[PDB]
């Protein structure tokens, strides 16, 4: 699996 | 409740971050957005935790 790109950030609920 | 079992070491990049190590196990406090959640660690800090480098504990 490795180690997946770490997430952008979105609008929030 | 919801755990989760850090997959990879998460050092923090924005003030909001919760840092963690590979192997933490955190409280989901609550899910503002798809890949990031509110967490809780045992020291009591709270803040956001990146979703893909976490999985279900049970």
């Amino acid at each position: 699996y490795g180690r997946p790109p770490l997430p952008p950030k979105q609008k929030r609920k | 409740a919801e755990y989760v079992r850090a997959l990879f070491d998460f050092n923090g990049n924005d003030e909001e971050d919760l840092p963690f190590k590979k192997g933490d196990i955190l409280r989901i406090r609550d899910k503002p957005e798809e890949q990031w959640w509110n967490a809780e660690d045992s020291e009591g800090k709270r803040g956001m935790i990146p979703v893909p480098y976490v999985e279900k504990y049970r």
